């Protein structure tokens, strides 16, 4: 219901942290009914793709900001558990996935 | 408050330092500045048309006209050196 | 084009009426194209644009001079 | 008469005499309906040229 | 009823610890308070016998990257019963959670939902805070200064993919800003 | 550089490692007034722009293109 | 209960509705609807356009009424500049204002009409709103989206026989509205539509932000230009009409009552308007003459000024709102003192009116849905900036 | 402008 | 209430007397002039002062007006016009480049009361709707082709609005 | 002197006995802001609009005379303006916002910009005496 009060330390934002993750587990089998993802993708891959988000967001250490995250988050499974985005845009981002960088890069534009 | 384009006033010395009001304002300046610069240290930007900070002075626009107590007509701030005491008036009907 | 009175003759052959109106308008200012080949719904120069468009009083013929 | 450009239909309009040492050139009988008023100085022999107008403007007599 | 009665009554009648700035002009009478008291001041603003402001006429936000706390939260309010009108701001970050008002009035729930949309300011207690104008998915908040004028995305037509499909903003003629701005102002 | 404002802003993540110069604008040489001085921006360096080849226009592919002026 | 999606694309209601109606049975439980279709950004592009050049939007805002919003604007100018405005160029803005609120009172009635399955008032409204658009089309050179109205006084002065032939309009206009009443007032299936449906208390009304028709309907009396008057509106004798039980039948005779308000309103702006200039004098805030910029150095340098940087606002900021033919429309003006506008939010009575949907649809029949929508006179230019 | 500033004032 | 009147209002309600009166209303209007026009033969009412198609006028000498002074650019609200200016042979500040973005364009006409000179102005034609988007890219040679089509019927207007502006 | 046929107003219902309910609503209203602390701004003008209010409806029986000698609304808009103050009175009760902060300080700011005249401002009649009675009983 209505937005929870703004943290007042670290261990409430992993708290919330961990709740909102299991909720997105939750909502796995939803996503692979409205949308023909049966098959397409292992019920364990998007599952991993979470885990590899908040893992690699895990570096803040601001409780308001870890809110904020959070309610981000939360948006983007409301609007994808709904049928507002369009099938592969969740395909577009949920997804897993020789002489040197800088030649390379020299090769395609000067603009780095 | 500060001077009008950031502009850097060097003192020689302290005691060789003039005070003079450009609004009310209590304003220190150098022995030999004139009119203008001292409006300019105030933070106040008098019009100019033939003045640069990089050529003589030549009062010939009139344009940077203000108003002095002691003085009948109104002085070209360019060229009027800055006397102690002295209560320059920038935004009178003069 | 029956009780009605030809302004003036175009240069691509329009020919231009005019009728008197009272209270209500209707009929009053128009085109009988030269052409009948889907006329290209746009062929009225300017001398004859504002008349027709009641911008002008004037003709065209008028407006030439 | 396309194929001149504004250019040479501007260098083609003879120059105005004028007696007078200066001219006000508005653009236009009306002056409403023209360009700002320009007073253009003929103390020169070649013709002077209104910088709005093109049109050129000599000195009658002396 | 007026501007000069209303500034004495809640100079006199309000706690002293809400507000912290109160204008009185003809521009409009402001009262500012912090983000912790806001909730209150608006439930006796709406309740007092002499100060019946019933009426909540908008909610917007104002950015200000140059000041700490950076965007500016405005509440404009009616009284109906006394015909005036009274303004009430307070000031929030990007990372702070202020109260919502839908409470006391219940058309607050879409201009919050529209501050938060485009200002990126979130609201304590709302029934659902998502955003209303924007796009679906849309990732940015538009209405601050730092977003650019034509966004980052854009939008046409996949012919292989057979959807619409989003790409990475290219304008065919950027936009021209015009510096206008005098020295002798 | 604690950058978790860009991290909940919605900036992409190609764009928050943009390079970027602060600096005040001096007063111009055509003018002696200073009443365009004493503010400081943030100048992003954009100047990745090419040429409409159908009618000539300045194309841009960078949506920091005049954001900072 | 089931979930059902109205979007209406073809514009015979609206054209970008969307509504999620959750319905038990043939009743509705509640009514979401998604906004965002139309939102094209307007409050920022503000932001980087002169005073002057962001005039236009307005405009565009709601786009039945196009000289409300431009009042609006032009009244925060002035109270953010203390522009005094002559007399004629005030009698001409309310003038206009009113024929306006004609204008859309004509465009709401007869499109809610034609919803309901009354086809015939649509057409009967629509040759009146020929008339009046050419009166637009005389004064500007827009049928539609006439950048007339602007700050200092207004654009450009009237032609000849425009005050004759508003006249001549004024003389017939009361009996176009005597018929399109006699179609639609006594008719028994036209009171069966809309009586008893879309009830509002005026606690409602007050706590949701409704104004003006909406607001009127449930017995409160409450007008800006009677509460808080602009320009000559105290000069002027007109009544305000007030809904007795709040359903969409009193909407619809309100929205009458008002449109033959504005008609005896125009007559006596019509009558009293006087002669004299119409802008402020303050060249340094208006264009001057095409005859003077070519003749007068310092006219010159004024309009280069105008039309390059145009005039710059003191800091600071205001709300003012003005009885649009919808509701309050108001704009919050915030300058920082330069020639472009820092913030300007635009307060849409549409907005208010849209969310307050879900709860005078409530337990109602899915065909009453629609003369729901269609009395609160919402168009979606000013529902999503 | 009167930009006073209040203060508990005992 | 009385008898009359409950006799008399239940005889209204069986007889549909409210819907006779609207029926009769109908029919008169049936038998009536129209007021529909024929729109290829004739145009509907317009005024001097419309904005429709733009045009770049010249001189009566065959100079064009337009002194590249970017005024209109800089006015323009929809950033719909792009000028290219140069020193001529002849030493005059004329433009080399001046198009104008019609799919940008609003027709506001500010870029007509902005010049300076009455170059640029808004002519009478509304009638230009095309087929393909890059003709709807108006540049310098098609917008002098329009003042030189429309040269009588501006100048009339501009002749008519000169009492107004 | 016959009862209130209509309010007006929808949502609004004439109460066949107002004389009855608003005396015992400023009763409840008088007996329960004793709480508040005396040298407070709310208390006195609530304990001072309140009595005068209490009074009134005590000396005259009939709804039309305390209509015309409040001449602040209808008396139905009376009793909702009593039971909003009893809300009030309970919210500022239960919050406790009384105690003044030791660094407490507010920039009071008095701009004097004129508008003019055209635009629109919000121009009330006079208020009723008791509104400025009250005032000075708090400047007091
Ligand atoms: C299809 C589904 C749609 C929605 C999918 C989700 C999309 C958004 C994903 C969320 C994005 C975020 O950054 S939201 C989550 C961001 N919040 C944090 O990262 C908190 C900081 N991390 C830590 O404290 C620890 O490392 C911790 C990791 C907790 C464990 O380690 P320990 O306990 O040992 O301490
Ligand atoms: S009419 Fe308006 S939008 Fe069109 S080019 Fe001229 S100034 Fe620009
Ligand atoms: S058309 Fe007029 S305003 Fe535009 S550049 Fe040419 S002279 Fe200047
Ligand atoms: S600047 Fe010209 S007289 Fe001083
Ligand atoms: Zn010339």
């Amino acid at each position: 219901i209505g937005v929870p009060p703004n943290s007042a330390n670290l261990t409430e934002a992993r708290r919330r942290v961990f709740d909102f993750f299991r909720a997105a587990c939750r909502s796995i089998p939803t996503i692979m009914d409205i949308y023909n993802l049966q098959d397409v993708v292992a019920p364990s891959q998007l599952r991993y793709a979470i885990s590899a988000q908040i893992r690699n967001n895990a570096h803040i250490t601001d409780p308001k900001v870890i809110d904020l995250l959070i309610f981000k988050g939360m948006e983007e499974l409301t609007d994808i558990v709904d049928h507002a985005k369009q099938r592969h845009h969740i395909i577009g981002q949920y997804v897993v996935g020789g002489k040197t960088d800088f030649l390379k890069n020299f090769y395609t534009s000067n603009y780095f | 408050r500060n001077p009008v384009g950031g502009a850097r006033v060097h003192f020689s010395n302290p005691e060789d330092a003039i005070e003079v009001f450009v609004d009310g304002y209590a304003v220190k300046v150098p022995k030999g500045f004139t009119v203008l610069q001292a409006c300019e240290v105030a933070g106040v930007d008098i019009p100019r048309f033939c003045y640069h900070s990089r050529l003589s002075i030549a009062g010939n626009c009139r344009m940077c006209l203000v108003e002095v107590e002691k003085s009948p007509k109104p002085v070209a701030s360019c060229a009027m050196p800055a006397l102690p005491g002295m209560k320059i008036k920038t935004d009178t009907p003069i | 084009n029956i009780g009605a009175t030809l302004v003036g003759v175009d240069k691509f052959g329009n020919k231009y009426y005019q009728k008197l109106g009272d209270t209500q308008y209707g009929r009053h200012r128009w085109v009988e194209y030269a052409s009948k080949d889907r006329y290209n719904a746009s062929q009225v120069p300017a001398e004859w644009h504002g008349w027709l468009h009641f911008i002008t009083d004037h003709t065209g013929d008028e407006l030439l001079s | 008469r396309s194929k001149k450009s504004p250019m040479e239909l501007i260098s083609e309009v003879p120059p105005i005499k004028v007696d007078g040492r200066i001219v006000a050139c508005e653009g236009d009988t009306n002056p409403a309906l023209g360009h700002p008023i320009e007073f253009i100085c003929l103390d020169l022999n070649e013709p002077a040229i209104c910088k709005y107008c093109g049109l050129r403007y000599v000195q009658d007599h002396h | 009823m007026d501007n000069q009665f209303i500034f004495k009554y809640s100079w006199e009648t309000l706690p002293k610890k809400w507000v912290k700035k109160m204008e009185r002009s003809e521009h409009g009478n402001r009262f500012d308070t912090n983000t912790d008291y806001l909730f209150q001041l608006l439930c006796f603003l709406k309740l007092h016998t002499y100060t019946r402001v019933q009426v909540l006429i908008d909610i917007c936000g104002v950015d200000y990257p140059s000041r700490k706390r950076r965007f500016e939260v405005v509440y404009n309010l009616l009284s109906t019963r006394y015909n005036s009108r009274i303004r009430v701001q307070t000031s929030a970050d990007e990372v702070t959670r202020i109260s919502s008002v839908v409470s006391l009035f219940p058309s607050a729930g879409w201009w919050e939902r529209e501050v938060w949309d485009m200002f990126g300011v979130s609201f304590i207690n709302h029934p659902d805070l998502r955003r209303i104008l924007t796009d679906y998915g849309f990732e940015g908040h538009p209405l601050r200064k730092d977003f650019p004028l034509s966004g980052y995305v854009q939008v046409r037509y996949d012919d292989p993919e057979k959807r619409v499909v989003s790409e990475p903003i290219e304008m065919t003629q950027e936009f021209r800003y015009f510096d206008f701005a005098s020295p002798w102002e | 550089k604690r950058g978790e404002i860009g991290k909940v802003s919605g900036i992409p993540e190609e764009h928050l490692s943009r390079k970027v110069i602060i600096y005040s604008p001096a007063r111009t040489a055509t003018q002696s007034g200073s009443g365009k001085l004493g503010k400081w921006k943030i100048n992003f360096v954009s100047t990745l722009k090419w040429e409409n080849p159908l009618m000539g226009w300045t194309s841009t592919g960078d949506p920091y293109a005049n954001v900072g002026d | 209960n089931f979930t059902l999606n109205f979007g209406p694309q073809h514009p015979a209601a609206h054209g970008v509705l969307r509504l999620v109606l959750e319905m038990n049975g043939e009743v509705v439980e509640r009514a979401e609807p998604h906004i965002g279709l139309l939102h094209r950004g307007t409050e920022k592009l503000i932001e980087y356009k002169t005073y002057l050049q962001a005039l236009p939007y307005f405009d565009r805002l709601d786009y039945v009424s196009m000289m409300a919003q431009e009042h609006a604007y032009s009244l925060a100018v002035e109270k953010l500049l203390n522009c005094e405005v002559p007399l004629r160029a005030q009698y001409i803005r309310v003038l206009f204002c009113e024929i306006t609120r004609i204008l859309n009172h004509l465009l709401a009635l007869t499109t809610h009409a034609m919803d309901v399955g009354a086809l015939t008032p649509f057409l009967w409204a629509f040759e009146e709103r020929e008339k009046l658009l050419e009166f637009y089309e005389r004064v500007s050179g827009a049928r539609m989206h006439a950048s007339f109205i602007r700050p200092g006084g207004v654009a450009q002065d009237l032609p000849l026989g425009l005050c004759r032939d508003i006249d001549s309009f004024t003389q017939q206009f009361a009996s176009r509205i005597d018929e399109l009443e006699e179609m639609l007032t006594g008719n028994r299936i036209w009171k069966q539509r809309l009586v008893d449906i879309g009830t509002v208390t005026a606690q409602q009304a007050k706590d949701w932000g409704f104004s003006g028709v909406m607001l009127r309907g449930s017995g409160v009396c409450w007008d800006l230009r009677r509460a808080a008057p602009y320009d000559v509106y105290d000069q002027l004798d007109f009544d305000v009409p007030v809904g007795t039980r709040g359903d969409c039948y009193d909407r619809y005779c309100i929205r009458i009552e008002e449109m033959r308000q504005s008609l005896r309103i125009i007559v006596q702006c019509l009558n009293q308007m006087p002669s004299g200039m119409i802008k402020a004098d303050d060249r340094k805030l208006c264009p001057p003459s095409r005859c003077r910029m070519k003749l007068s150095m310092e006219s010159l340098i004024h309009h280069f000024e105008l039309y390059t940087e145009g005039f710059s606002v003191p800091a600071s900021s205001t709300y003012t709102a003005v009885e649009a033919p919808k509701g309050e429309f108001g704009v919050f003006l915030v300058s920082n003192g330069s020639n472009r506008p820092y913030r300007c939010k635009i307060r849409a009575p549409g907005f208010a009116h849209s969310q307050g949907l879900d709860f005078m649809s409530k337990h109602h029949m899915l065909a009453d849905v629609v003369t729901i929508i269609g009395t609160q006179d919402i168009v979606f230019g000013e529902v999503d900036r | 402008i009167r930009r006073y500033v209040l203060t508990k004032d005992n | 209430k009385d008898w009359n009147t409950v006799f008399e209002r239940s005889i209204n309600t069986l007889f549909l007397t409210e819907m006779v009166r609207g029926l009769s209303l109908t029919l008169k209007y049936f038998f009536d002039p129209k007021v529909t026009i024929n729109y290829p033969f004739e145009k509907g009412p317009l005024s001097p002062r419309f904005r429709g198609e733009h045009a770049l006028r010249r001189y009566p000498t065959g100079e064009e007006r337009c002194i590249a002074c970017k005024l209109c650019e800089a006015v323009c609200p929809a950033q719909a016009i792009t000028i290219e200016a140069e020193e001529r042979e002849d030493g005059s500040r004329r433009t080399t480049r001046y198009d104008i973005d019609m799919t940008k364009c609003i027709y506001c006409g500010f870029c007509q009361e902005a010049c300076p000179v009455d170059a640029i102005v808004e002519g009478p034609n509304f009638e230009f709707a095309t087929e393909t988007h890059e003709e709807l890219l108006y540049d310098k040679e098609k917008l002098l082709e329009n003042g030189d089509r429309w040269e009588t019927e501006i100048a009339e207007n501009l002749r008519s609005e000169s009492l107004y502006r | 002197a016959k009862v209130k046929q209509t309010t007006g107003i929808v949502g609004l219902d004439v109460v066949p006995n107002a004389r009855a309910v608003l005396i015992d609503l400023y009763s409840k209203t008088l007996k329960e802001i004793q709480a508040v602390p005396e040298d407070e701004g709310y208390r006195k003008a609530v304990e001072s609009f309140t009595r005068q209010r209490l009074n009134v409806c005590k000396e005259e029986e009939d709804w039309e005379m305390i209509e015309k000698r409040l001449g602040c609304g209808q008396v139905e808009e009376l009793i909702e303006e009593a039971r909003d103050e009893l809300t009030l009175i309970g919210k500022m009760i239960e919050w406790d916002p009384w105690g003044v902060p030791d660094d407490y300080e507010c920039e009071v700011i008095e701009n004097d910009a004129p508008i003019p005249k055209h635009v629109p401002q919000h121009r009330p009649g006079p208020l009723p005496e008791q509104f400025y009675k009250t005032l000075e009983g708090l400047i007091a």
